[PDB]
DNA sequence: TCAATATCCACCTGCAGATTCTACCAAAAGTGTATTTGGAAACTGCTCCATCAAAAGGCATGTTCAGCTGAATTCAGCTGAACATGCCTTTTGATGGAGCAGTTTCCAAATACACTTTTGGTAGAATCTGCAGGTGGATATTGAT
DNA sequence: ATCAATATCCACCTGCAGATTCTACCAAAAGTGTATTTGGAAACTGCTCCATCAAAAGGCATGTTCAGCTGAATTCAGCTGAACATGCCTTTTGATGGAGCAGTTTCCAAATACACTTTTGGTAGAATCTGCAGGTGGATATTGA
């Protein structure tokens, strides 16, 4: 049947930063694990945030506070900018 | 309001001796007191930082006991006794 | 005489006394100023429920006491009875609190 | 006309949205949440690939393997902290010998 | 119309089956919640609080008190291998610690 | 008017069952409430994951049971499982 | 079977661990720790197996086990 | 008639093993230990080969991590040789004991 | 230092296990078209959280003094490291067969909705009542001699 | 082996803070009747998991030195504990003003629910390559003398 993964997306991102670099299958597995793990942590924290505040919906606001709580310093700053940038560019054109 | 400075020195040599005693410590080097303050400071900043982040996310200006409880839970430091 | 207990006797009486009780060992007002100072450096204009400050003190003290037990095991392991900064560092290292 | 291209991302906003709704995180999911989350996941991914790529280049290789992901992560303070309780299979460890153990 | 029976009494429990059922549905744990889930969970929770109250009540007795306080809860948790493991990363406010002095520290 | 629930009433009933003569300070009751809430979360959380890994959308007593075996150590698990099972078979006996 | 985990293999692990000199007693001590570690993870994995009514332990079962034991492992489905 | 001094080869191996990533425990023996332990929890089990590999990866990374902390403990006692008491102390501080 | 024994480090080379690159085709993901309903404003009751004021004694701060603990130094067993030497489990590969993880439809049993009706629980409001101190003689415990 | 200086240890009191019952009012469990949906049975299908050899091939198990590390012994210099005198500043009580948490109430964006339409991944092959694993040769790093 079908088993979906982030492979095609990790790969497209690989070409942006290193057009000439490839990646082994095992390393791709590592990246998939990574995306899934970080996805769960952010989502999990956003979930608690909304529950603590008695809110039924997870907005970009809960995702942002969750990122702030989970990522160490500089990573949080950049992650936060990358995220609000994508939300504005998506709410525009 | 008055300026807050050097309050980490409010954690005295005797208060730290007591904590060591409860921890079963019999003899303490003269350098333990400054190390302990530094360690306590790092511990407190990390918990305060998370607690205040929950406070701001709720759009409050008051840190609640629950903000601190959630912050301690995040750091694998679950605390029983103050709600939640 | 004057009477004098030998070094280490009072220390042992203190351990038995504090391991027997549960009251906070750090003065309350000083600890509250420390909390307010640290907090103020993160975000200005903050207020605190009094129980929030107490939750923090209970946590910091349980944390320091637990750390001293581990520090103590590191001193004994080096065949010492006196804890030193390097024992605290070894314990924090193994506890994964730092590299 | 996909949501990713609109948000200018390479990661799948549509899937992130579906994964959020079906993961039992909340009753409802805002439209911006999957965009934000997707961007965040893409950024972290680029950050690691960037450093692993370099680790590869410095090993005189063009293909990133696990070893490289390990070298990139353990040699970076923040990535190391974020993944402090994670093990990269086939990553091995950073060469490091305690001074006291050296000859002389 | 029909005799109102609590799910707790039907289950033979002191803990609230209805409440627990509600907490399950509203915590986003799953789309659907089976009828037996809240009954089974209320019972486990009740069994566990009975176990620690039994041990804490005895620590209270030993210290010659009729009222269980936090310290009694600590002594019961830390002196019981399994509860200690279950709550190994929890801190009980006002609980203090167990009396314990390394042998090497005693006078020879 | 503001009103908040807690497990205090039930903890108290159970306390009387095991120690008829014993009371409990409010601070101790506060700790018992944190405890129940905490274990409820660990069990529910683990049950949620279990159901999700098995593409099942419903949490049944079977999920609560596996979560219990994963979360509680030895004897405590055995007894908890027994009590939960006995409460369910009884509950379903109408 | 645990004796199959040999002195030389344990030495290798120690070496990657940066260890220069090993005491004669470390070998049996190491086997005991490795056994507790395997028992705890496998017990958890099999519980996931049995819950899914399977007779085959999958990598995902192991991955979920390691994850709850606080030993998250990357590269096998998570 | 040439011999390296004790420790010289030990250091060489550290350098070699910290440089590689291959599994250091023999595969078959490991698979055997795994199946045996598993049999005590549920009989007649099968294992995806990747299930066995994940277990070996996790288990070998754990032991390597443990040996590093054990080493720090031996050095703390001003020794250069790891002993059972070093592993015990590290596990105690980690909270595994 | 000298001489030589093994260790590394290179630059180059060729096969081959993987990594890529192709060609479809059914599950998502994107649209449009109506509800539905959060959970922001908008006040606005009314908890607590700052902030003195004042007095009092529990404790923090310094200082003296010297017990005994943490270093330093010095060996002498022996326990581990380095090494052939010999053989035997582990590794490497195909079969070859079979247990068994997935789908495939059934649908009966169990759940998720809508009111509609009862109460078990949660606020304060009175009623108790464990003990937190407070004071004394056993009992020890320590440490000098 | 005996005290003398002090530090618990164990009962015996007794009026409150702080539990423990008391009542009302709901918020929210409990019925009933329906409309859905979930997820077990019984029946196959390839997958991929064990066995089974079947040899070699490292890789492990043994004894043989003996290098040098750990553990056992002193020996102090001076750190850090115990004891005291001083008097500071945390604690304990008591208001008080008013910042800011929670309530109720509206009420639009913004999200969910539903068919359709269109597009994007995932999958089973077909087409190459990044280095693994050797080679040979040239300085290195170690050591003994
Ligand atoms: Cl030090
Ligand atoms: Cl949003
Ligand atoms: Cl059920
Ligand atoms: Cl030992
Ligand atoms: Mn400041
Ligand atoms: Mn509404
Ligand atoms: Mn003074
Ligand atoms: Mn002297
Ligand atoms: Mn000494
Ligand atoms: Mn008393
Ligand atoms: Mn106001
Ligand atoms: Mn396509
Ligand atoms: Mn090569």
């Amino acid at each position: 049947s079908r088993k979906e993964s982030y492979s095609i997306y990790v790969y497209k991102v690989l070409k942006q930063v290193h057009p000439d670099t490839g990646i082994s299958s095992k390393a791709m597995g590592i990246m998939n694990s990574f995306v899934n793990d970080i996805f769960e942590r952010i989502a999990g924290e956003a979930s608690r945030l909304a529950h603590y505040n008695k809110r039924s919906t997870i907005t970009s606001r809960e995702i942002q506070t969750a990122v702030r709580l989970l990522l160490p310093g500089e990573l949080a700053k950049h992650a936060v900018s990358e995220g609000t940038k994508a939300v504005t560019k998506y709410t525009s054109a | 309001r008055k300026v807050l400075r050097d309050n980490i020195q409010g954690i005295t040599k005797p208060a730290i001796r007591r904590l060591a005693r409860r921890g079963g410590v019999k003899r303490i080097s003269g350098l333990i007191y400054e190390e302990t303050r530094g360690v306590l400071k790092v511990f407190l900043e990390n918990v305060i930082r998370d607690a205040v982040t929950y406070t701001e996310h709720a759009k409050r200006k008051t840190v609640t006991a629950m903000d601190v409880v959630y912050a301690l839970k995040r750091q694998g430091r679950t605390l029983y006794g103050f709600g939640g | 005489k004057p009477h004098r207990y030998r070094p280490g006797t009072v220390a042992l009486r203190e351990i038995r006394r504090y391991q027997k009780s549960t009251e906070l060992l750090i003065r309350k007002l000083p600890f509250q100023r420390l909390v307010r100072e640290i907090a103020q450096d993160f975000k200005t204009d903050l207020r605190f429920q009094s129980s929030a400050v107490m939750a923090l003190q209970e946590a910091c003290e349980a944390y320091l006491v637990g750390l001293f037990e581990d520090t103590n095991l590191c001193a004994i392991h080096a065949q010492r009875v006196t804890i030193m900064p390097k024992d605290i560092q070894l314990a924090r290292r193994i506890r994964g609190e730092r590299a | 006309k996909t949501r990713s291209s609109r948000a200018g991302l390479q990661f799948p906003v549509g899937r992130v949205h579906r994964l959020l709704r079906k993961g039992n995180y909340s009753e409802r999911v805002g439209a911006g949440a999957p965009v934000y989350l997707a961007a965040v996941l893409e950024y972290l991914t680029a950050e690691i690939l960037e450093l692993a790529g370099n680790a590869a280049r410095d090993n005189k290789k063009t293909r990133i393997i696990p070893r490289h992901l390990q070298l990139a992560i353990r040699n970076d303070e923040e990535l190391n902290k974020l993944l402090g309780r994670v093990t990269i299979a086939q990553g091995g460890v950073l060469p490091n010998i305690q001074a006291v153990l050296l000859p002389k």
